[PDB]
């Protein structure tokens, strides 16, 4: 059962996270009336080069599932795991985190890498 | 141990064959003839001052002068350059009314030209203007008593006058890939036109050839090495048009010898018209000489290859064009901004077996031309103020030969071709493109770990 | 010994997996008309980032040597080793994978990496 | 502390060289007049994807701060570690290293993981 | 009388559409480049500046 491309849609979070290598392997796969195509082709990798910028510089480049050295804030709508790996999917999830994204996002750059990457340079050296 | 894997490499020697578009290069020094863009130069990345070139050895790809799309691209390109630099400046539109045509000013002593009359419209929209001019025979033809002729191409198309600072005189450009894509040259003596190049070597950047409009020869260019090159696309096909690479150097010094005078016509507002104005003095026609020594050894080189290109006994034979248009019975060529037409027929004329001055032909001065075969567009070349002169390494040839004939008793050799593909296919016998595939694969017998 | 730039095109592979790093340098080399370059530049990271997401996705991530976990199922290009990287160059093995290079990468980014980097979240919950 | 970008420049090179992951998250983000934009942003990642490669083609492949094993000279500005590394500013330790920083990277790909990487490979072929 | 152009040049009238009033524009900068501004008040021009921004 190979149910083609993002079709673990409305599926579990767990079995979504599976086909990593389907979203994102076609992120890059590889006169006028011409016009269209060098304008929209412009477009790809602006929202594809913005993936290979950010997991680079958070505890990833390594591409695919890569971990983090952070704190969930708690502040954050924390629920029970057997009600969230169990039973979500990623398309409810990320419906939560909307209406305060903007102020989560700010730590796994501004604390892990910059401070757990600077416990590597309080690491090596003498 | 032994049974094999998957070893990943990046930054193999690896490339594959694939056709896609190149970017201008053309030295530093030829940056400088500029007249508001000749050709192509503005944000262009001038040559890397010393375009370094890679020696390769066992490097083996299949060359082709015929089917090869660097000549495809070529021969578009320079259409669309010439059209561009044609397509902001003065239409003629009131030029092709009908002009009144009679034997040029002169003590007769016949002329080719005349002395030829018509109105016009000056900065004032309302009055018009009486002023004469002076044309070839070529320019104008009789529309139907003195005779009456119209612009030549009034029965054809629209017109267009050039901005008279374009020099047209060939000019050195380079070619380099961007990355990704590399350049490969063919670096062979022996080269038949078909089958694997001996030599490859590969660059960023590529020599300098200049972009010589000439039909039937060829010149300005690159010369061949040691024994006269005898190339064709297949040497059984007549129908295809053949070429030629010369070895030793023809010198030539083509020539309008009149001190031309340049006539301002106000026919705007704003608009102008160069006009062909007195010719200073002693009247002679254009031409182009040529040294004795140099021609009479082409005859004798080029000849011993031919009998290693059919049969060692029989009889070879060579006449001029019989008919067509002068693009291919004389030679076309720029000579100083206007279009040269020399009679071809003093050399198409020999016979050869198994076994201190100059000379010069007789050239026609040509202005108006409908080149490129860019149905839509002819135009006129301004006029050239003081003696033209232009001089080159003869290094080229385009002909054809009959048919069955008497089998091995003779055979004959006469002039024409005239597509500018084939003259394209004059120096781009040794380029073709490749793209970089830096990801290779092998079977060791490694593994990473998990 | 060092030969420049694609000096090593045609000598045996072992002497060919020598200048893996040359050949990463011209990867990316740095009105109308401005068109003819604007338009070529384009295509230099077109023949890098097409490696650059193959290599990210597998074990490979940085770029020259990378080892990979595909057994070269016999019923491909059986070869004996000598067979492959002693008596050949790029270009003679490069060729034998042509049979099978369409077949030989359902496996690399489809059955290694998706599936090698979702038990690297069963195993790291500990 | 979150001051903003770049006010370390006439300050310590570890100040300036703390914050390692602020720098790199505002660069791509996610007719004519049209054209000046655009003839900008294409010749903004062939350069940044030069380096992505560099990166890749060194032993480094990760991302952030990597250390090296080549002999800084001591032609160039020798002071003590503690009278470069915890003393100077990039506005005045840049002010010396400037004249010879060509000579440094006639290396950083020649000598050491051209020959490195294939190293790994005469070894892991036998 | 004639129009003044007409012993020299052509000549294009423009759109009354078109307004003319000077609106304001930002100059930009992307991803290698900046643009500096030294934010000295008795600023002539020359030299380095002290609390350069």
């Amino acid at each position: 059962v190979f149910l083609g491309f993002l079709g673990a849609a409305g599926s579990t979070m767990g079995a979504a996270s599976m086909t990593l290598t389907v979203q994102a392997r076609n992120l890059l796969s590889g006169t006028v009336w011409g016009i269209k195509q060098l304008q929209a082709r412009v477009l790809a990798v602006e929202r594809y080069l913005r993936d290979q910028q950010l997991l680079g510089i958070w505890g990833c480049s390594g591409k695919l599932i890569c971990c983090t050295n952070v704190p969930w804030n708690s502040s954050w709508s924390n629920r029970n795991l057997s009600e969230i790996w169990d039973n979500m999917t990623w398309l409810q999830w990320d419906k939560e985190i909307s209406n305060y994204t903007q102020i989560i996002y700010g730590l796994l750059e501004e604390s892990q890498n910059q401070q757990e990457k600077n416990e590597q340079d309080l690491l090596a050296l003498d | 141990a032994e049974n094999l894997w998957v070893t990943v490499y990046y930054g193999v020697p690896v490339w594959k064959d694939a056709e896609t578009t190149l970017f201008c290069a053309s030295d530093a020094k030829a940056y400088e003839t500029e007249k508001h863009n000749v050709w192509a130069t503005h944000a262009c990345v001038p040559t890397d001052p010393n375009p370094q070139e890679i020696h390769l050895e066992n490097v083996t790809e299949e060359f082709n002068m015929w089917k090869n799309n660097m000549v495809e691209q070529m021969h578009t390109d320079i259409i669309s350059l010439w059209d561009q630099s044609l397509k902001p400046c003065v239409k003629l539109t009131p030029l092709c009314v009908t002009l009144q045509c009679t034997n040029v000013t002169n003590n007769i002593t016949d002329g080719e030209l005349k002395n030829c009359s018509f109105n016009m419209t000056t900065e004032l929209r309302d009055k018009k203007q009486k002023v004469y001019s002076l044309f070839y025979r070529l320019d104008v033809v009789q529309i139907n008593s003195n005779k009456e002729y119209r612009l030549i191409n009034c029965n054809t198309s629209a017109i267009t006058q050039a901005c008279p600072k374009v020099s047209f005189e060939p000019i050195p450009i380079h070619y380099c890939a961007p990355a990704g894509f590399a350049i490969l040259k063919c670096k062979d003596k022996k080269f038949n036109g078909t089958g694997p190049c001996p030599s490859v070597s590969t660059v960023q950047c590529t020599h300098g050839i200049k972009p010589v409009v000439s039909t039937q020869l060829l010149l300005n260019g690159s010369l061949a090495e040691e024994e006269v090159m005898i190339r064709s696309e297949n040497i059984t096909n007549n129908a295809k048009n053949i070429l030629v690479q010369f070895n030793t150097p023809v010198q030539i010094n083509c020539t309008r010898p009149n001190n031309n005078t340049r006539k301002s016509i106000r026919i705007g507002p704003g608009q102008a018209f160069y006009a062909t104005g007195d010719i200073i003095g002693d009247i002679r026609q254009a031409h182009c000489n040529v040294s004795k020594a140099t021609w009479n050894e082409t005859l004798g080189k080029v000849v011993k290859q031919l009998r290693k290109h059919f049969g060692n006994n029989t009889i070879i034979r060579f006449a001029n064009s019989s008919g067509g248009d002068l693009e291919v019975t004389t030679h076309s060529f720029n000579c100083g901004g206007e279009f040269f037409y020399c009679n071809t027929s003093g050399l198409f004329n020999s016979t050869w077996i198994s076994n201190n001055d100059s000379i010069t032909l007789p050239c026609r001065i040509k202005q108006i031309i409908n080149m490129w075969q860019r149905i839509g567009q002819a135009m006129y070349a301004p006029p050239i103020q003081g003696v033209i002169r232009c001089v080159s390494n003869i290094t080229g040839l385009i002909l054809t030969r009959d048919g069955g004939s008497t089998n091995s008793t003779t055979e004959t050799f006469r002039p024409g071709g005239g597509d500018m593909r084939d003259n394209w296919r004059s120096e781009l016998y040794k380029y073709k493109v490749v793209k970089i595939e830096p990801l290779g694969v092998a079977p060791t017998r490694c593994k990473r770990r998990v």
